[PDB]
């Protein structure tokens, strides 16, 4: 199964070495870019 | 929130920019111009209300 931190911000893991190896896998997979969502925008009226 | 930040702080970095100004010279121009010409010639008797 899962944890994490949101002090530390880190993903804690309980069980396998397998799900060690495939849940290092998604340690990485989801670690990327967070894509500038540019959820908020401030248009300057022409 | 670190998000909400990163944004609130991208919101105040474009509204933040130096604001132009303007001289508004007006120019109010009242240009007046008056001719009057009275002539008229009244004659009188008062001995006999005339």
């Amino acid at each position: 199964k899962l944890v994490a931190d949101e002090r530390t911000n880190s993903i804690l893991i309980s069980g396998d070495p397998k799900v060690r190896d495939r849940l290092k896998r998604l340690i990485r997979q989801l670690d990327v870019e967070m894509a500038s969502k540019g959820n908020n925008r401030v248009v300057y009226l022409k | 929130p670190p998000d909400i930040m990163l944004a609130l702080q991208e919101v105040i970095t474009q509204l933040d920019i130096r604001r132009a100004q303007v001289l508004i010279e007006a120019l109010i121009v009242e240009m007046a111009e008056g001719d009057g010409v009275n002539l008229g010639v009244q004659w009188g008797n008062l001995e006999t209300g005339a």
